[PDB]
């Protein structure tokens, strides 16, 4: 019948619509391209953080649990976005980064990183094939903001564990929305958690392109910095399987 | 320089 309360909260604080600030009346070159993408990149920033504080459950945690959760959250959040819109506006058959921002297949080969572009349209592809609604979306998005931690923990340790309780609940409500019976919303639940741990690796590789496309615009104090966000054992993943 | 940008944002 009608949506839950929540679910309903999430869909009213979605960002708007965010232009990159891109000329499609003319050829891109691969200055202007890469120029374009860091630009929409600092601006969905902004707006992750905006949303993050319109997030029930949230605000109840340390200033510096919040800071965290965003600096390991911001590039899952990014490429699930880009998932969401390249699925839902065409069909997932392309790279649907803003309005005025719209990478075809052809362009993507044309480019100097068709490997990332691959990489990235993974995600599309795979809500076509599960059908992922909206209400699942959100509540998935909301649990990768949630999906990683310090190993020594957060501050709020306890009000974090609860937050990510009661998303992981809601995410079995809006998949019961259409699921219907136990056995088949069990195994909706498995395919999009198991599709959730998934991202931990493949955002891995988005950091280390991230940090290889630095290196080729331009040394061991860069390197340092980013290599807890491309190694392994450098922070505490929460997996469901 | 993200995490200075996170804070300001987030205050
Ligand atoms: C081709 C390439 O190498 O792109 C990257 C690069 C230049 O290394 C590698 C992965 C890219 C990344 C993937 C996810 C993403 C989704 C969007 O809907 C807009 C920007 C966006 C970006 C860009 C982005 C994202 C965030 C930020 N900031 C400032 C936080 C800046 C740019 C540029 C990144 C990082």
């Amino acid at each position: 019948q009608l949506i839950p309360p929540l679910i309903n909260l999430l869909m009213s604080i979605e960002p708007d619509v965010i232009y990159a600030g891109h000329d499609n009346t003319k050829p891109d070159t691969s200055s202007s391209l890469l120029t374009s993408l860091n630009q929409l990149g600092e601006r969905q920033l902004l707006s992750v953080v905006k949303w993050s504080k319109s997030l029930p459950g949230f605000r109840n945690l340390h200033i510096d649990d919040q800071i965290t959760l965003i600096q390991y959250s911001w590039m899952s959040l990014m490429v699930f976005g880009l998932g969401w819109r390249s699925y839902k506006h065409v069909s997932g058959q392309m790279l649907y980064f803003a309005p005025d921002l719209i990478l075809n297949e052809q362009r993507m080969k044309e480019s100097s990183f068709y490997s990332l572009c691959l990489t990235m349209w993974q995600i599309p592809q795979e809500f076509v094939k599960l059908q992922v609604s909206q209400e699942e979306f959100l509540c998935m998005k909301v649990l990768l903001l949630l999906n990683t931690i310090p190993l020594e923990g957060l501050r709020s340790q306890t009000q974090f564990e609860e937050m990510r309780s009661s998303y992981i609940r809601e995410l079995i409500k809006a998949i019961g929305l259409r699921q219907k019976g136990v056995v088949s919303s069990s195994q909706r639940f498995y395919q999009l958690t198991k599709l959730l741990d998934n991202l931990h690796d493949l955002v891995k590789q988005l950091h280390l392109y991230c940090l290889n496309t630095f290196i080729q615009s331009r040394m061991s104090e860069v390197i340092a910095a980013q290599l807890p966000k491309i190694l392994a054992g450098m922070v505490k993943p929460l997996l469901f399987h | 320089g993200l995490e200075a940008i996170i804070r300001k944002a987030l205050m």
